[PDB]
């Protein structure tokens, strides 16, 4: 298995169960809001968040389908919500009255302005819903941008091998069944990769202080390995080899030496003797 | 005499352009009513 | 004192109230019709003592019938029902007779034009919208459009019928409204079929047959199309013996003697059939004893019969609908 | 021995201390603390910290050095470990 | 003291992928056919340094056919100690 | 007496002889290059002192170094 600057993956394999929760909580925002509109009764199962390559991404979807870009504050960058031909022929039979029982092909002919209308009044309600889906963990403003009809003109990554988040999700009402992702480059959530790693917390002022106290008051005695490194030389394997008792090792003179735990310097101080001891006549702690 | 008549014709346009004038001012509805009605009879 | 129309009239009451005035007047006007106004004052004509006189004066006799001293009826009504039931139900309700105003103005709109306008303005669409349009509308015109479809698209349309589950009002009066936007495209159609067939029955018979033989090397189909539609002059072999004789009851003699000279033998003895016996036997002495006569002037008679059968078949008095079709 | 010549980090330690963060918090200017090291034992010649000698600093001349007294001694070493 | 009256100085710097700990025995046995691993995690930013000293962290990428850094963060003093250990 | 004791080694891939003013303006996103060839072995030193050369190899999804060459002086003075 070689190297290869083609794989520039920040390869994710925790449970990423903070999306997971704020995906399932879109969903059923969503779900209430079809509910609403449609006058049915919806389902969602959100599929396995997957991680991929732009391209593999990009080759996975069936085209032709329909893509729309969001910029969401402060985040840097473009989100790539795809509706699946099959989704919005559900919608637009449920809306103009039909049963579904007659679906027809897609023939490559682009949506008619109607049907272009039916995505943007499924689309700002799925725009607020993962709205407040997000600030529940993290206040994101999210607006339309603009529509595509194919993936390559999107250039929603810089280059196709880049490694993006994609979101699935399967929509039945009745026997009608569809689906629709929605693709987030993986470059978006970089710096809250922590915050979506961890799942969130409900509680927000109790524990701010209470645990700010209780934290100090019971880590106040806990005993903690320190060692004072009084003397650094240099040597090679050939002295070592050779290292023979009654010989003499030269050091240079050391005026102030490093106590630390497992390596990490806690404080300096000066060498000394004390009752009978090796004793150290600190100075400072390094912060 | 002929200046007479265009003169008293001038004076009449005016003053009625008046009366229309207050009465469009009371209410401009009777006046779309009356255009609508004026291309109702256009085509036929 | 020329004839004044009623635009004429409008507009001579409208640059004479004033400017807010006119913009008043046409916040209770419909948009066709300011654009139909605005339409007039870019080419009309300077007024007349006389002309704005007498519209005036019936301007004055209108308004003796038309006095009501009335208040614009949507902030009124809004201002009563705000009131009446509340800000929220005053809303609902005009937003609701707003709706159904506009769904029925759509409706008989749509309910009275040719066909095949609507035909192509639907046919993009998708079948479910398409279907719904169609129920909703006039079934005459319903059948109409119906009948201008391919035999997929039709089909699906009425499997969807068969199968209709009811319809949302307030989503198709935004179909109807988005349908209305689609029709106030400024658009010249042009159709270079049945204007092409026109212009190739226009030309000489060596330019057209010409034309024919370029446009069937290009595309065989389209010329016979084009031929279908035009059918030229020598078509009358296959027009029925009831128009024919209708025609010879207005052609000239002598035109139809000179036209007959470059005709073919077998078009001559279909046509020689048909008029009274004197008159053909009298063509016929005619044809005998007339010497050869200048192709110019034959083409030119043909051409003037092609052009009365034309207008006489615009009167609907001749059937020439593409062909005999069927015998029953 | 192909490996012969490779640079090695030498040190030593002093000793250790059970001391919390209470008590490293409260030291300022002038505390002093201590170690478990006997006055004169023996300092523990390690390197990159793995324990290897013992060795006393030994002031000759005045330059300060390190003289060795033990070894590896492995069978030490395992009494060393097991604490 | 200056700020940048050093204006040119030529450096050497470095880039590490990864890093290790054993002991000789498990060199020695290396050989032709021998492979280590590293506690390096497939993908994690690239160490740069200059003159051996810790200096940022940033993938690699190819360019004209040539090992090519991107920088993305430089090393805060968190992080420093944390590598040291 | 040697037998054991962890060492600490590295891999290294770029050499840029470069001054600080390519330094200073290096930002976020800034791509430098190196000299290194893509597909050269790779150099695997110990403790700050070059020892083998080998390319990269990933197993079991973990950096890992393929070595080929190993030492003899002859080619260190040259670098």
């Amino acid at each position: 298995r070689p190297y290869d600057p083609n794989t520039q993956r920040r390869v994710v394999r925790e449970r990423l169960q903070a999306l997971e929760i704020i995906n399932e909580r879109f969903a059923r925002q969503f779900r209430m809001g079809l509910f609403n509109l449609l006058r049915r009764s919806p389902d969602i199962t959100v599929g396995a968040i997957r991680i991929q390559p732009y391209h593999e991404f990009a080759r996975n979807l069936p085209v032709p389908t329909n893509l729309n870009l969001i910029h969401l504050k402060p985040l840097r960058g473009t989100g790539l919500v795809v509706f699946s031909p099959s989704l919005v022929f559900i919608a637009v039979d449920n809306l103009f009255g039909g049963d579904g029982r007659f679906p027809t092909k897609v023939e490559g002919r682009e949506f008619t302005h109607t049907e272009q209308r039916v995505i943007n009044r499924m689309l700002k309600l799925a725009l607020e819903g993962y709205s407040d889906a997000w600030k529940a963990i993290n206040p994101l403003e999210v607006e339309y941008v603009r529509s595509e009809m194919q993936v390559k003109f999107t250039n929603i990554t810089t280059s196709p091998n880049d490694i993006v988040v994609n979101t699935p999700f399967h929509v039945e009402i009745g026997n009608l069944t569809g689906e629709f992702n929605i693709c987030l480059p993986f470059s978006m959530i970089e710096p809250l990769r922590e915050l979506l790693v961890n799942p969130p917390l409900e509680n927000s002022r109790h524990e701010d202080q209470n645990w700010r106290d209780n934290l100090v008051r019971q880590v106040q005695h806990s005993e903690l390995e320190l060692v004072a490194n009084f003397a650094d030389i240099p040597l090679r394997l050939s002295q070592i080899l050779k290292l023979k008792p009654g010989d003499v090792l030269p050091i240079e003179k050391p005026d102030r030496i490093i106590a630390h735990v497992d390596g990490v310097p806690v404080l300096t101080s000066q060498y000394g003797t004390v009752n009978g001891q090796y004793a150290l006549r600190v100075e400072h702690l390094i912060n | 005499q002929l200046q007479q008549r265009r003169a008293n014709q001038r004076l009449g346009a005016e003053v009625m352009s008046q009366r229309i004038r207050e009465m469009s001012d009371n209410d401009p509805r009777v006046v779309a009513l009356v255009i609508r009605q004026w291309m109702s009879n256009d085509h036929e | 004192m020329s004839n004044l129309s009623g635009t004429d009239k409008s507009v001579i009451l409208l640059m004479t109230i004033g400017e807010d005035r006119a913009a008043e007047v046409f916040k209770h006007l419909s948009t066709r019709e300011v654009q139909a106004l605005s339409t007039a004052m870019a080419n009309v004509r300077q007024i007349s003592n006389k002309q704005l006189t007498d519209v005036l004066s019936e301007f004055e006799q209108e308004a003796e019938q038309f006095a009501a001293l009335n208040i614009n009826a949507n902030e009124y009504l809004r201002s009563v029902l705000v009131k009446a039931l509340g800000e929220e139900r005053a809303s609902s309700l005009l937003e609701d007779i707003l709706e159904t105003r506009d769904t029925t103005s759509g409706i008989e709109t749509l309910n009275f034009m040719e066909p095949q306008s609507a035909a192509d303005l639907i046919r993009d669409e998708h079948p479910q919208i398409i279907a719904t349009i169609l129920v909703h509308l006039k079934r005459s015109q319903a059948a109409d459009i119906l009948a201008l479809f391919d035999e997929r698209l039709r089909h699906d349309v009425m499997l969807r019928i068969a199968t209709f589950g009811g319809v949302q009002l307030a989503e198709l009066t935004e179909v109807l409204n988005g349908l209305l936007d689609g029709q106030n495209l400024k658009r010249s159609k042009m159709g270079g079929v049945r204007t092409a067939a026109e212009i190739i029955n226009l030309m000489k018979t060596q330019q057209e047959e010409a034309v024919i033989t370029a446009v069937r090397e290009f595309d065989g189909e389209l010329a016979q199309k084009i031929i279908d539609e035009m059918f030229l002059f020598e078509n009358l072999v296959d027009v029925d013996d009831r128009s024919i004789q209708r025609l010879l009851q207005e052609v000239d003699s002598e035109s139809l003697l000179i036209a007959l000279k470059g005709a073919e033998p077998p078009l001559r003895e279909k046509f020689l059939r048909n008029m009274s016996q004197r008159a053909a036997d009298i063509l016929r002495d005619d044809l005998a004893n007339r010497g050869p006569v200048r192709l110019s002037q034959v083409e030119n008679e043909q051409k003037a019969i092609l052009l009365i059968v034309r207008r006489l078949a615009e009167t609907g008095e001749m059937v020439i609908g593409s062909g005999e079709d069927t015998y029953v | 021995d192909l490996i012969m010549d490779i640079p090695v980090k030498l040190t030593v330690e002093l000793g250790r201390t059970r001391m919390t963060i209470k008590e490293l918090l409260r030291l300022t200017q002038g505390s002093v603390v201590a170690l478990d090291g006997l006055a004169g034992e023996p300092l523990d010649i390690l390197i990159n910290g793995y324990l290897i000698a013992q060795g006393e600093v030994v002031v000759v001349a005045d330059k300060y050095g390190v003289r060795i007294t033990d070894i590896i001694t492995p069978s030490e070493r395992m009494r060393r470990l097991s604490r």
